[PDB]
């Protein structure tokens, strides 16, 4: 599935004041279950990037971000397989858990739907 | 638009268009086609001498200037000058052609126009690749044929050249039947024809030129390997279409589908061509661009190309020869639409360019060939008419299961045996 | 540069076992490939010493198993070894393929790895019918007749697909003896078939349970897996020895100490406990030809899960909603598999049914619904644009 | 050869043509040998000293 | 000696009036013997697969 999809659904039902109200606080919590905060690391970076599209991403997303997710990652897997979680005062707050390769993203993504739309552009006389 | 025509003794064509100079020039119909593998640049001499520093000065100080072309099937002299100067053109012209034709054969002026054109045909065959290739590939493609002979002559019958060559050679060549005068830029088609019907003459009339074998089309190949080159400049094609040929313009097309690419211009990457997407993952190469050479009794329908992946060039041409197969069997309607736009475009671009010495050199080319020229207008109006279906049949008869003829220099160690190539002229079918 | 890089041969062994660059937090799931490595060569060696005892005719057939239990020298040790180590196979081989569908190791680059697994599992369960048939004991007999007949389902050869495999009017000598000789041959294949799924392994290497790349901190093989696959290959054996030494038949069923009798099927006949959920699918169907359908549909839906699994992330590691959803799936799994070992009768049929749709409905609606779902649940619960 | 030009046209025959073609083959083929065969060992053959019963 | 000055090929060269002789040879050639190899090949799989059918001594009608 796409991002652009998610993004086209999701920004629909944050748009909306009752679907907003009835989704948010569930996804809050789906998100607090999945753990991913307790072990250093932003949703973002459980993208997975064996495709172009996120290569393309990653490969526009800037030094500072770069290496702080290389540091994320590792200090992902050390956590892991010591088969512990980080201690409280380190997991990625609330406010961290940002969208930062999204846009990137969003923007490859246009990048290619369009040129396969310009690929196959039909001609009429 | 323009583009008249009158014989009179001789012939006069003329097409001009009120811009800032005129030039005036004899276009005679036989070039290096018409040469013997032994006196082989006997053109590129006479283009020589033509251009010569003591026949340069002399035209300067009247305020002319001199250009001349050697091709295939024809060669030019052309001389340019200020609109109203056109007189002044013709006085130089035959001045050169008729009484200066004992001068300028002259030695130590011969001997030393015979120097100049050795050290340049040398340079040549030394540092110009991507055309001494393309040059060879006429050389095999039409090997023993008129049309395998290399206008800059071969350079052993070049150093064996002498004055009497280039007299006898002249004699039999350039007539007046064989002869036709060319006056581009803003001169009117009255104000020349006049000024040539004033100095009367015939000059050898009556006599017609030798003819000889037919030009023909062979599948084989030259491997120039050289691995101290830093790339590798291949070139291929296959028997095209020639001047005045009911296909002229669909294989003109064609090339334009597949057209030109320059790996090192963003814009050139960004093209709406299909091969584009397989060429560029692992850069199969520097360049590539695709012909459609027509010559009088034959063509050259292919592509030239350089690389720096010389581990890949096998994918380059597969790549390649696979999209050609697409002529046949898939082609498509927005493939077809753009080809035109761009070769209308491209089209346009040469026969209305800001110089009189290239409208010249194309006017006289086909009122040699086909004894008139056709008018970009009616060209757009055949190439606007071209459909699917005609780049198909036309790709089925000169492209599937077609022999080629292959070229090439530099490290072309991995340019595969000539059958796999040969193969891929075709696809698998039930 | 070291030999063991330089030589021809041992280049392979290296880049595959030494110095293959693996995820540092890979856990013991992923212990269960060598295991059934290890029990491709049980299997293997234990039959090839077996065959120099046993005799593929009918007659002959079950006599020279016993004369193997009986006489030869740690005769019942090898035979004991061989029947257990198949059903160590499977409990295995379904925890490997467990782990791989939890952690979407059939997805991203690696899905001609899962593919190629998937044609091993069909040729496993190939192989291992056809050794059971060597046995030629009540369930063998029976097995051999079930099976070779789902062939007459094919609409107009079927008949003549089937009296060809037979090799006769029914399942006599020809059968067990062709049997046999296939027997020997599948194994073999299943093994080059291995190391493709080996190929197709090394050029992306091994997941890991994050999900996430494992090309920042890598560790290689030697000196690490290599020591941490030998404590599960001992706790294997371990186990492998207590039911081959203390409880060798309670994996079987004591009908097959019975010789093959072509009048009589038992009333007790009942597969093999590794076959049971898929047999259980088939008789959740009331009509022949789509009972072998619909059985034959459950092995193959497997390859539709890449296509299925709509998550943007890998793995089930942090999806509440998937980590549900799969124990769902393989408890589901279990119950068919006890559906199978029941009779036919009024709660079981109706439960098989239910379940049959539940296994089928997991690859189908449930997965793609609920990653869908949980695509848009992790993006709303974060984005405030 | 210009039997083949009417027939194929400069164009290989084609995998789906050959198969059909091997069909054909290989009961003609047979019916000949097997005929050629049975004649030149009349009177040795089963169908003749059958006849002579 | 000059690279424009292509070596003598008409020992082989065919002297064309019969432009698609060459062609036609070789692609009946080419055609016959997949003709001759399919037909081969349905004979080679067609004997092992019955060598699996009902032996002689085990149809005994009863
Ligand atoms: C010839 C070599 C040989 C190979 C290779 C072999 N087997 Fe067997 N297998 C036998 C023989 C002989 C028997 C009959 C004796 C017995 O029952 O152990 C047998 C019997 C079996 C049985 C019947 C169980 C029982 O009642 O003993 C199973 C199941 C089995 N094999 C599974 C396998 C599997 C699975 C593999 C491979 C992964 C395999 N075999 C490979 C020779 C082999
Ligand atoms: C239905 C699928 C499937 C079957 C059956 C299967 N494999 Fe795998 N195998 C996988 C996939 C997918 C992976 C990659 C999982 C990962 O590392 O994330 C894998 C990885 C492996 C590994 C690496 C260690 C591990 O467990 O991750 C080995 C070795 C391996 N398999 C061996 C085998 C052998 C030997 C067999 C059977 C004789 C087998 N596989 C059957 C799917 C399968
Ligand atoms: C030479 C090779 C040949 C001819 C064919 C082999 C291939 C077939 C298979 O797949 C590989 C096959 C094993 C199948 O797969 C769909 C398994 C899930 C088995 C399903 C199976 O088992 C039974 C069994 O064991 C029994 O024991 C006494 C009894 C049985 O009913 C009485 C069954 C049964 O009713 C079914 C459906």
């Amino acid at each position: 599935q796409s991002f652009t999809s998610i993004a086209r659904i999701g920004d629909y039902i944050l748009k909306s004041p009752v679907l907003s109200k009835l989704c948010v606080p569930v996804a809050n919590q789906f998100i607090n279950l999945a753990g991913y905060k307790k072990l250093g690391l932003k949703f973002d970076d459980l993208i997975a990037e064996e495709n172009p599209i996120m290569q393309t991403a990653l490969r526009r997303l800037p030094e500072d971000e770069s290496y702080a997710r290389a540091y994320r990652i590792i200090r992902a897997h050390q956590t892991e397989l010591t088969h512990h979680l980080l201690p409280r005062n380190e997991w990625i707050k609330a406010q961290e858990d940002v969208p930062y390769l999204l846009p990137y993203i969003l923007e490859a993504e246009a990048a290619a739907k369009e040129k396969d739309e310009l690929d196959n552009i039909e001609v009429s006389k | 638009a323009e583009v008249t025509q009158l014989s009179n003794g001789i012939v006069v064509a003329t097409e001009h268009n009120p811009a800032h100079t005129a030039s005036v020039g004899v276009v005679f119909g036989s070039g290096a086609a018409n040469e013997n593998p032994y006196n082989n640049g006997v053109s590129n001499l006479w283009k020589n001498i033509f251009l010569s520093k003591e026949n340069s000065a002399v035209a300067a100080k009247e305020g002319l200037a001199l250009s001349s072309n050697i091709s295939r099937d024809f060669q030019s002299y052309i001389v340019s000058s200020l609109p109203g100067s056109t007189d002044k053109s013709l006085d130089f012209l035959n001045q050169s052609f008729i009484q200066q034709k004992a001068n300028l054969l002259s030695s130590s002026n011969f001997e030393a126009t015979k120097k100049s054109v050795l050290k340049q045909v040398q340079d040549f065959e030394d540092n110009d690749h991507p055309n001494r290739v393309l040059e060879h590939l006429h050389s095999t493609a039409f090997q023993n044929t008129p049309l395998s002979l290399p206008t800059r002559g071969t350079l052993e019958s070049l150093e064996n050249l002498v004055v009497a060559d280039l007299e006898s050679f002249a004699n039999n060549h350039f007539l007046n039947s064989n002869a036709v005068v060319v006056g581009t830029g803003n001169i009117k088609h009255e104000d020349l024809v006049n000024s040539i019907e004033s100095k009367n003459l015939s000059l050898q009339t009556g006599t017609k030129p030798v003819l000889k074998k037919k030009a023909a089309f062979l599948g084989s190949e030259v491997r120039l390997r050289d691995d101290t080159l830093p790339k590798a400049w291949i070139s291929l094609a296959v028997e095209g279409e020639p001047v005045n040929s009911p296909n002229y313009f669909v294989a003109k097309l064609a090339a334009q589908i597949f057209g030109s690419y320059n790996a090192f211009e963003p814009a050139s990457r960004l093209q709406g061509i299909k091969l584009l997407d397989n060429i560029q993952e692992y850069q199969l190469c520097d360049n590539f661009n695709h012909f459609s050479l027509s010559y009088k009794d034959s063509g050259l329908w292919g592509f030239s190309t350089a690389t720096r992946n010389v581990t890949m060039i096998d994918d380059l041409i597969h790549f390649t020869l696979k999209q050609w197969n697409r002529l046949t069997i898939s082609v498509t309607d927005t493939e077809v639409e753009r080809a035109k736009s761009l070769l209308k475009l491209q089209l346009g671009q040469l026969y209305e360019s800001g110089n009189p010495v290239n409208d010249a050199n194309l006017l006289g080319a086909e009122v040699l060939i086909k004894g008139s020229k056709l008018s970009l207008g009616e060209a757009f109006k055949k190439i606007d008419a071209i459909t699917v279906k005609d780049v198909k049949a036309w790709a089925g008869k000169r492209l599937w299961d077609q022999d080629i003829a292959i070229a090439g220099t530099g490290q072309i160690e991995g340019l595969l045996d000539y059958m796999r190539i040969r193969s891929d002229m075709s696809m698998m079918r039930w | 540069m070291a030999f063991r890089k330089s030589n021809v041969y041992l280049s392979l062994v290296n880049s595959y076992i030494i110095d293959s660059p693996q995820p540092s937090s890979i856990n013991y799931w992923w212990n269960m490939g060598s295991l059934l490595g290890l029990c491709l060569v049980i299997q293997i060696v234990t039959g090839i010493f077996m065959a120099m005892h046993y005799s593929s005719n009918i007659e002959l057939a079950f006599s020279s198993v016993e004369h193997i239990m009986r006489d030869v020298h740690n005769g019942y040790i090898l035979r004991y070894l061989h029947a257990n180590g198949a059903s160590f196979f499977f409990m295995v081989m379904f925890m490997h393929m467990a782990k791989g569908l939890y952690y979407g190791s059939y997805r991203s680059p690696r899905v001609t790895l899962w593919n190629v697994g998937v044609i091993i599992f069909t040729l496993t369960i190939a192989t291992a019918f056809l050794g059971y048939c060597c046995v030629y004991g009540q369930m063998s007999h029976w097995g051999a007749t079930v099976i070779t007949n789902l062939f007459s389902a094919i609409p107009f050869v079927g008949n003549d697909i089937v009296s060809w495999l037979w090799g006769g009017f029914s399942v006599s000598n020809p059968t067990i003896q062709r049997f046999f000789a296939l027997h020997y041959l599948v194994p073999f294949i299943i093994a080059a078939m291995v190391i493709m799924h080996l190929m197709a392994l090394h050029i992306h290497g091994s997941s890991n349970p994050l999900g996430i790349t494992g090309n920042l901190d890598r560790i290689p093989m030697h000196s690490y897996f290599i020591f941490k696959d030998l404590v599960t290959v001992f706790l294997f054996m371990l186990i492998l020895a207590l039911f081959v030494f203390y409880s060798p038949n309670t994996l079987g069923h004591p009908d097959n100490y019975i010789p093959g009798n072509p009048l009589v099927t038992p009333a007790s006949i009942v597969p093999e406990w590794y076959l049971l959920p898929f047999y259980a699918i088939l008789r959740s169907i009331p009509d022949k030809l789509l009972g072998v359908i619909t059985m034959f549909a459950a092995i193959l839906v497997l390859l539709v899960l890449p296509f299925t699994d709509r998550s943007v992330v890998r793995g089930n590691t942090f999806k509440v909603l998937s980590k549900f959803f799969f124990f769902i799936f393989v408890f589901n799994f279990v119950l068919l598999g006890q559906i199978g070992a029941c009779h036919v009768e009024v709660p079981y049929v109706l439960m098989g049914q239910i379940a049959t749709f539940i296994y089928f409905a997991y690859f189908l609606i449930i997965v793609p619904v609920i990653s869908t779902i949980e695509n848009v649940l992790f993006y709303i619960g974060r984005v405030n644009k | 050869s210009s039997l083949y030009k009417t027939f194929f046209k400069r164009n290989a025959v084609f995998v789906g043509t050959i198969f059909a073609g091997a069909f054909v083959f290989q009961t003609v083929f047979d019916t000949a040998i097997t005929s050629w065969y049975e004649n030149h060992n009349k009177g040795k053959l089963w169908k003749d000293v059958k006849a002579k019963i | 000696k000059s690279t424009y000055r292509t070596p003598n090929f008409d020992d082989v060269l065919k002297e064309n009036n019969d432009a698609d002789k060459g062609r036609s040879y070789a692609y009946f050639m080419v055609g016959a013997m997949g003709l001759l190899s399919s037909a081969g090949a349905k004979s080679t799989v067609e004997t092992f697969i019955s060598s699996m059918t009902a032996t002689a001594d085990v149809l005994a009608m009863a």
